[PDB]
């Protein structure tokens, strides 16, 4: 019998490459849209008595 | 003549093994919608 030779051992696993940025993250909107208005009318009553 | 160890080549018999601890890490609160809004998603509200 004979000893077994080394192994070849692993190796670190290169790694992941990032890319840096800058981000901006969007939604789907649920906010109605608001807005100013003016209702003009007139109340009117006819009081039978 | 004496001399230091410094003066004298030095190889290791020792296997490296370099372990880092994981860092902290903070989660802040993060909402895809708030209460707010999924209310204000409606078109009319009954009670105002």
């Amino acid at each position: 019998v004979q000893f077994e030779q080394p192994r070849r051992c692993p190796t670190r696993p290169e790694g992941q490459n990032y890319t840096e940025g800058i981000a901006v993250v969007f939604k789907e909107n649920i906010a109605p849209y608001k807005f100013k208005a003016t209702m003009y009318y007139k109340d009117v009553t006819v009081s039978q008595v | 003549h004496q001399l230091s160890r410094a003066d004298v080549t030095t190889v290791s018999t020792f296997i490296d093994l370099n372990i880092t601890m994981l860092e902290d890490h903070e989660f802040v609160p993060l909402e895809v919608y708030t209460r707010h809004e999924i209310k204000d998603s409606g078109l009319l509200d009954y009670t105002e």
